[PDB]
């Protein structure tokens, strides 16, 4: 009838690809978070931000490419084109690392765009929203490690770069610097991540070896059509199963695909937690009754002491190339070297 | 005194284990 | 249902419930100002950044007056 | 009207023309240590 | 009517509480007595020499550790590979401090479990089940024997072997780290690839079963209730889940097939650890990962450094500060 | 320390040899299909 | 009416017109895919 | 329409025999005609260092970044 | 007073998930007793 | 040295919120028992 | 109409597939 | 004496009559069922259902 | 100087009992409730 | 398992002694907590 | 830190007290 509602039923259309009202902010910005990803690891250089090479005309693979965040001296510059450091320009953009913020800001935007088309093609399907919660799982991560990690520390500089392994050091920087293995929130979320992989193992190898025979052929998979009101796997036979060997075991369908859910998302929750608190070196540094025993009688020797020796190796080494604009000159002799190596 | 405290929660949590596998509520059809 | 003499006096402001404009009614006025509030939250989050000069503006710690 | 397994076997070929000379450049000119 | 016979019919029966079975006659004596040591080493055990420097490393309880810090040490370098039980120890004081229990709760696990894994054949054979839950359960395995067995074997000795504990675990990851460079070894990437999508898939599929669930119950008690044990009704609507991922992504990227759907979360992960446990397999025997340190040159040919440049000084960092007095020679052959 | 070592393959073999003449004793005839 | 300042309306315009030309874009094109009644 | 029937038709790949040749040389001879180095920047291998500037550039200003930048990659 | 409310319902927790919330407790107390022992 | 504020921290955050579990399981077998009607219900 | 879905994906990816071989010929 | 190339790990004597009479111990009453059977009688299955 | 050991005498001498007895009046109550069958029972 | 107990019966505490015992444990924690704390 | 149980446990002592006068189960004759 009015405007609105030509505009609601077009977009609502069966089609191809689900366009609907979220479509709006979430294929303007996720095109440009992939696509900025794919030029920055192309074609533009970290060579005046961090003094590397990560792109594919400088040598780089697909390993060691990257799109960088921006140095040091930028701050928490947001970097748009137009701005006070860029200024019009598109080539001194990308050499300042405008394109990581560009990807960040656009990709925040993604997955804003996304987790609203969940809410959206459910009520349009008419089911209850859980993939929309089960999808916050991974907004907690991408915020508060891409958004929220910086924003504590120095500048964007202390951010994850877009890049495979520029993840990869990102991973050793935080256990150097800050010790993450030893934050009850990682200790939490690993849980969930190989607590998630195992339960679709268990749940994919208990249906797949409980099946009924629906079919004379040795294919089991032909052996299904969609809209059977019979279930195809026996319930009480693999209840009956775990029961034996492990003990205890589901007896509810809608309990265990819950719970399918549960362990996976609540994992990513509990780790993005201790994040934030990373961002402002609320650390789990040290156990001080284990620092000062270990001080007053030297010979108390645990595996955590051990721990700390291998991170001033982290703190000491790297921290020289790590941070060019600090300008560390270490020498030889202060380097903590073992003995002979 | 201190490694008390951590030796009853482990023996504590090794006696709810015991509990769930042999007390577990039985699952009955009809 | 206890009729007090407090609840006498409130009694007209809950005695409306589901009343509505018909039409859409006051919604393009609602946009114009929440157009207008998504402009003010840019602006002052980028002077804040230093990433939006103004003259005679500078985001440091200033002598508030003792 | 073309077979299709014809369209995935040259697509597919054109593939391994494209991975494979990847994998030379890692081996020659940048990024090789040469 | 035989002794045997009424012997077999009672360890083979699924009438039991716990079914036995004939791997159980060698799985329940294994992990009872893995289990019974490990209590005890991990509670109550002395220091122990694992450098062979004779700088024993404490890791009980007793002696001033918590449960993170508390781990039943590796045996020494000075056994080495050599097989060490109480027997050929001449005392357990001798015993104790050389690293003696770390063999005694390790080679009783790897037996138990690897009968633990036919354990769950053999049931789902008395069953009439199909048989291959223990296939999925081999990927586990895979690991546990690689990180205790196989890493010992191609390092030559049980002291590089993963310490019984938590942050023996980070001790363990990070000296894997500089020695074999793990993360850019294609197959720990073949297998976080097998936990990000193992999860992924995890929360994919229970969240599209609880999504289309079927009204059964009101809205005063649990969503839970709406499914009777044993019932032979569907209890969820999978032609709606089917169309809402048909529209989610698009419309050829959804299994219809349930059983097709249940195939590939057992395939994923299994296969992604399967695959993982190859990489700890192959970097047992110093076959590392890719090295791609000053690959990057200009025409003059300086050095440009790249990111695997800064991830070598991180590793070059941990290289130098491991086991900071074992070593006495310019290279770390072990 | 020869007494011990003594024990241990007292109870080794007895739980090996009830595995191997586990399976030895028609093992797959042990099935809900047929006897 | 600094650099910062001038620039930062330009870019007020400019995501306006990005805004525009999606929008009059989708108005036109959602006339003539009515749905039949 | 259906994708498969696209792709095994003769009229789709009389079109797309002359448009992915001619799409796939400018993408060759976007890089070997040395546009791509100005565009985004990117060193050539001849410009990593230069005779005066033998250490490594950074930027070390909030504001004048694009003037610390003009310095830094004329020479 | 007044009249009772129509809006009591009762609470339920079968056995099954007091052996969840049981060990999820301990392992709270496992893990986190050593951070705040220090 | 460790901190004496621990043993409050642990011993109540064990016991505290695993003993209001126990009540909700106690009081459900109880209405169970209630409606039953036998022996049990008072 | 979805030519425009498609080969806003496409047409960017065999351009740049244009570049990423012509930088396997560049050398020093 | 750890590294000795001895059979089983047997060192002394007396673990040789361990190792025989374990085997043995069940062997007998293995024997007690499955032996003392027709050691003739065939079948043209895949698995046999003969007796106990 | 107190006895550090004191906090746990008195605090656990507090709740541990005092929640036993709290658990027995609330099965009390949801006995009651259970029998009268009226829209708490279930 | 074997049959079900006959001597199952049920457990009473009303509102009142529900006081009494409360207030029996905070006034036994008043009256020793001074002397536990030396 | 010594005298903060023994406020709370002054203090906790009231409060059963008050529930106790106006939350008292109410005698009812019949
Ligand atoms: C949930 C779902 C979310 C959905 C995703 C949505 C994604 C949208 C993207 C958000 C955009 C945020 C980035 C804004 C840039 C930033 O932050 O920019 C940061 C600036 C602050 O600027 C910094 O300010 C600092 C303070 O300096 C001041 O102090 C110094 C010493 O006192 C000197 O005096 C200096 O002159 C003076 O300016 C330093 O100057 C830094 O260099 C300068 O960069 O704030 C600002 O723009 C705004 C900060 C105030 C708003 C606070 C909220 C945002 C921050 C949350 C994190 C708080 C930190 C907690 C860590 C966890
Ligand atoms: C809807 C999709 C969408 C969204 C949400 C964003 C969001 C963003 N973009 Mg992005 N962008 C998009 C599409 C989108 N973009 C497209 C399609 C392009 C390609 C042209 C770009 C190209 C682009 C570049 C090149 C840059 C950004 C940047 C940014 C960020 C800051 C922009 C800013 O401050 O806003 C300011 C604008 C607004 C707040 C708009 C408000 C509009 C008001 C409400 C109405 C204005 C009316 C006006 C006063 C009168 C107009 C009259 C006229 C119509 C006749 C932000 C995260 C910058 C960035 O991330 O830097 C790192 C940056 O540099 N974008
Ligand atoms: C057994 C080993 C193990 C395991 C299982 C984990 C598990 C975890 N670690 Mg950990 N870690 C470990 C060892 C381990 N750790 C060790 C040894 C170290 C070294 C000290 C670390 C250091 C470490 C750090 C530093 C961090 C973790 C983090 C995490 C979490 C992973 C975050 C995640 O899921 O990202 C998954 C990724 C996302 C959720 C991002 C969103 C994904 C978007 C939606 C994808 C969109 C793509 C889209 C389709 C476009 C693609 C197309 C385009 C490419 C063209 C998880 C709890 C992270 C964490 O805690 O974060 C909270 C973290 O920051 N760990
Ligand atoms: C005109 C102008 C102005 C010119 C500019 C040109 C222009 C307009 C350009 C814009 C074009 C533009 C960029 C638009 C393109 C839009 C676009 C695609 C943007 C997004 C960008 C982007 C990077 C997208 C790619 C990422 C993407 C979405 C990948 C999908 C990943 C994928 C295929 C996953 C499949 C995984 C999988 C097999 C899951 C099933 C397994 C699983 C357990 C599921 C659970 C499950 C499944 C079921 O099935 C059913 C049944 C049930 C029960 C169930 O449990
Ligand atoms: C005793 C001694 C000395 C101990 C010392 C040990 C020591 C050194 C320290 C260990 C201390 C310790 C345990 C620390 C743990 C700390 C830590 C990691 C805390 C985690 C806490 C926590 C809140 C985590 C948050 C994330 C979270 C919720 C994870 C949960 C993970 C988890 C419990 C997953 C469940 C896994 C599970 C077993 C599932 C399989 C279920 C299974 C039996 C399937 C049955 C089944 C499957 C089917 O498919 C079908 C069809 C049917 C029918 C069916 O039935
Ligand atoms: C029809 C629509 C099609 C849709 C296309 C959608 C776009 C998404 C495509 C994403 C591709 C991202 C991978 C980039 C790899 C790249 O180009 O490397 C291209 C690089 C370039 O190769 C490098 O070139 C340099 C030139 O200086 C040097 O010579 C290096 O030595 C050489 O390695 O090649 C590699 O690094 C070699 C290995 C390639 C490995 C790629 C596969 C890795 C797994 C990723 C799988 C992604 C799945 C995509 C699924 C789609
Ligand atoms: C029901 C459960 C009841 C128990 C609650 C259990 C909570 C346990 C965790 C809190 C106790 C741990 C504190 C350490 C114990 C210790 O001795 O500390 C003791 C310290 C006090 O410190 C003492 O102070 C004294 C003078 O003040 C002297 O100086 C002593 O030397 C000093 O040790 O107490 C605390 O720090 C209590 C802090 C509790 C408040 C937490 C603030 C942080 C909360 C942030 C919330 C973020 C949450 C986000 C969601 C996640
Ligand atoms: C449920 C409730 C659970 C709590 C139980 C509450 C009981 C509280 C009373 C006992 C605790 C009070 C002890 C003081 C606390 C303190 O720190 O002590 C701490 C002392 C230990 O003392 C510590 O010891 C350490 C090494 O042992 C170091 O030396 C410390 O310096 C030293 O203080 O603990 C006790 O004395 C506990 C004794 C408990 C056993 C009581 C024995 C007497 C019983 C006689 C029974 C007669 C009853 C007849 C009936 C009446
Ligand atoms: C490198 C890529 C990884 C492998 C690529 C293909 C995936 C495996 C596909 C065939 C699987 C074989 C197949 O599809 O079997 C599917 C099987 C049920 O199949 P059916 O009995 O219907 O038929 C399979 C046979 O019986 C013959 O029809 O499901 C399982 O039992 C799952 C339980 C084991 C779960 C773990 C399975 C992991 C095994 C995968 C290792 C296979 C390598 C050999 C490949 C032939
Ligand atoms: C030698 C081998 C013999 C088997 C060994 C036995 C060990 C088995 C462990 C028992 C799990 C008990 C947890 C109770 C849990 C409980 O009783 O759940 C009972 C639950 C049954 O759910 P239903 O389907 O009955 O529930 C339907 C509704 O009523 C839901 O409330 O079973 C499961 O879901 C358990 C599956 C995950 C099993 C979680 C296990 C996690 C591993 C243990 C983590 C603690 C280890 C800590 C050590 C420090
Ligand atoms: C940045 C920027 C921009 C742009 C954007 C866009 C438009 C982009 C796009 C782009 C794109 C979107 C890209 C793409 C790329 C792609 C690629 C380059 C791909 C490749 C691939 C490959 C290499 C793969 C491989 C393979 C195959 C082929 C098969 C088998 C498997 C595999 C996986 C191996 C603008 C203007 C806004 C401005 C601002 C900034
Ligand atoms: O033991 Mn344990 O860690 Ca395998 O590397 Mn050589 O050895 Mn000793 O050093 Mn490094
Ligand atoms: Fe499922």
């Amino acid at each position: 009838r009015g405007l609105f509602d030509l505009v609601d039923d077009w977009l609502k259309k069966d089609r191809f690809v689900f366009v609907g009202w979220s479509g709006l902010l979430l294929f303007p910005t996720a095109y440009l978070a992939a696509g900025g990803w794919m030029t920055g690891t192309t074609f533009v250089t970290s060579w005046y931000t961090h003094g590397l090479a990560s792109s594919y005309l400088e040598g780089c693979n697909f390993l060691t490419a990257a799109v960088s965040t921006p140095a040091n001296s930028v701050g928490h510059s947001l970097l748009l084109l137009w701005g006070p450091e860029a200024q019009g320009d598109f080539t001194r953009w990308c050499q300042i690392g405008g394109l990581w913020t560009f990807v960040a800001l656009h990709g925040a935007f993604g997955l804003i765009g996304f987790c609203l088309r969940q809410f959206e093609i459910a009520r349009l399907v008419g089911i209850r929203p859980y993939n929309a919660i089960a999808f916050s799982g991974p907004i907690a991560v991408f915020v508060s490690v891409f958004l929220l990690y910086p924003l504590g520390q120095a500048s964007w500089f202390f951010a994850p770069s877009f890049g495979v392994a520029a993840i990869f050091r990102f991973l050793l920087f935080l256990q150097g610097f800050h010790n993450w293995t030893l934050n009850p929130f990682h200790m939490m979320g690993v849980a969930g991540i190989l607590g998630g992989a195992l339960l679709c193992a268990i749940h994919g190898a208990t249906v797949e070896n409980t099946l009924f025979e629906d079919g004379d052929a040795a294919n089991t998979f032909r052996a299904f059509t969609p809209t059977q009101s019979e279930e195809t796997y026996s319930m009480v036979t693999a209840n009956r199963f775990w029961s034996q060997i492990f003990g205890v075991a589901f007896s509810n369908k809608r309990w265990l695909h819950f719970f399918m859910l549960f362990v996976p998302v609540t994992g990513l929750w509990t780790s993005s937690i201790g994040i934030v608190g990373l961002a402002l070196n609320l650390r789990a540094y040290d156990f001080v009754s284990q620092e000062l025993r270990a001080a007053e009688d030297p010979e108390f020797e645990t595996f955590y002491t051990k721990n700390h020796l291998l991170d001033e190796g982290i703190r000491a080494w790297m921290a020289a190339q790590d941070q060019p604009h600090e300008n560390f000159v270490f020498p030889e002799e202060v380097l903590p070297r073992g003995n002979a190596l | 005194m201190e490694a008390l405290v951590y030796t009853f929660l482990l023996i504590g949590t090794l006696m709810v284990i015991f509990f769930a596998v042999f007390f577990r509520e039985t699952p009955r059809i009809l | 249902a206890l009729r007090t003499r407090l609840g006498e006096i409130l009694r007209p402001l809950n005695a409306e419930y589901g009343k509505v404009a018909p039409g859409w009614g006051t919604t393009p006025i609602m946009g114009i100002v929440m157009l207008a509030f998504l402009i003010f939250l840019v602006i002052i989050l980028q002077i804040y950044n230093s990433s939006l000069i103004i003259e005679n503006v500078d985001v440091d710690w200033a002598n508030g007056i003792v | 009207r073309i077979p299709l397994w014809l369209v995935g076997l040259v697509g597919g070929l054109a593939v391994i023309t494209m991975l494979s000379l990847f994998f030379y450049g890692s081996y020659s000119g940048l990024g090789s240590s040469l | 009517v035989s002794l045997w016979e009424r012997f077999c019919a009672w360890i083979t029966s699924t009438e039991n509480r716990l079914y036995i079975g004939w791997f159980g006659c060698l799985m329940f004596p294994t992990l009872l007595t893995a289990t019974s040591c490990f209590i005890i080493a991990f509670i109550a055990a002395p220091p122990v020499d694992i450098d062979g420097i004779r700088e024993p490393v404490a890791g009980s309880l007793l002696y001033g550790n918590n449960i993170i810090s508390g781990a039943v040490v590796p045996s020494s370098n000075a056994i080495g590979m050599h097989f060490y039980p109480i027997w050929e120890a001449a005392s357990i004081d001798e015993w104790l401090y050389n690293g003696g229990p770390y063999q005694l709760i390790v080679l009783h696990f790897l037996l138990g479990v690897s009968a633990y894994m036919g354990r769950e054949w053999e049931l789902s054979y008395r069953l009439g089940m199909r048989p291959w839950i223990f296939v999925a359960f081999s990927a586990p395995v895979a690991a546990a024997s690689a990180v205790f067995l196989v890493y010992p074997i191609g390092q030559g000795s049980f002291s590089d072997g993963m310490p019984l504990g938590i942050s023996g675990t980070f001790n363990f990851m990070l000296v894997f780290q500089a020695e074999h460079n793990i993360l850019m070894h294609p197959f720990h990437m073949a297998g976080v690839a097998g936990v990000f999508g193992g999860s992924l898939f995890s929360a994919m599929h229970g969240s599209l079963v609880t999504s289309s669930l079927i009204r059964e119950t009101t809205e005063n008690e649990s969503t839970n209730y709406g499914y009777k044990f044993g019932q032979e009704e569907e209890t969820y609507n999978i032609v709606a889940a089917h169309g809402y991922f048909g529209r989610l992504i698009f419309q050829y990227a959804s299994f219809n097939n349930s059983r097709a759907l249940h195939f590939f979360l057992a395939l994923w992960p299994v296969v992604g650890i399967w695959i993982t446990s190859m990489g700890i397999s192959t970097m047992a025997f110093n076959l590392n990962g890719f090295n791609f340190n000053q690959s990057v040159v200009d025409s003059q040919g300086r050095v440009i450094n790249t990111w695997a440049d800064i991830l070598n000084r991180a590793n070059l960092g941990i290289e130098v500060m491991h086991e900071r007095n074992a070593h006495n020679f310019p290279l770390d052959l072990a | 320390m020869l007494t011990l070592k003594i024990l241990v393959y007292t109870t080794v073999i007895f739980f090996v040899s009830l595995f191997i003449f586990g399976f030895l004793s028609s093992d797959p005839s042990r099935n809900p299909n047929r006897k | 009416m600094t650099a910062s300042l001038s620039n930062f309306i330009a870019s007020l315009i400019a995501g306006g017109v990005v805004v525009g030309v999606i929008a009059i874009a989708l108005i036109v094109i959602s006339k003539s895919d009515r749905i039949l009644r | 329409r259906p994708f498969s029937d696209i792709i095994t038709s003769v009229r789709y790949w009389i079109i797309h025999s002359i448009t992915i040749p001619s799409l796939f040389v400018s993408g060759w001879l976007f890089i070997s005609t040395g546009l791509a180095y100005d565009v985004f920047g990117t060193p050539r291998p001849n410009e990593y260092f230069t005779q005066d500037r033998q250490q490594v550039p950074l930027v070390n200003d909030r504001f004048s970044a694009k003037q610390e930048l003009e310095d830094l990659t004329k020479g | 007073m007044t009249g009772p409310n129509p809006n009591k319902q009762a609470v339920e927790l079968n056995r099954t998930s007091l052996y969840w919330g049981l060990l999820l407790i301990f392992v709270l107390a496992v893990l986190f007793s050593s951070y705040f022992f220090n | 040295e460790v901190q004496f504020g621990a043993y409050l921290a642990v011993l109540l955050g064990t016991f505290l919120p695993a003993l209001f579990l126990v009540n909700l399981f106690i009081q459900t077998e109880a209405r169970k028992a209630g409606k039953a009607g036998g022996q049990d219900s008072d | 109409f979805r030519w425009l879905a498609i080969h806003g994906l496409a047409i960017p990816t065999v351009f740049f597939l244009g570049g990423i071989t012509a930088m396997q010929f560049i050398q020093r | 004496t750890e590294g000795t190339n001895e059979w089983f790990g047997v060192d002394d004597l007396r673990l040789l009559a361990v190792l025989f009479l374990g085997h043995w111990a069940i062997l007998s009453l293995w024997l007690g069922s499955y032996g003392d059977s027709n050691e003739d009688e065939d079948f043209f299955g895949e698995i046999d259902y003969s007796a106990r």
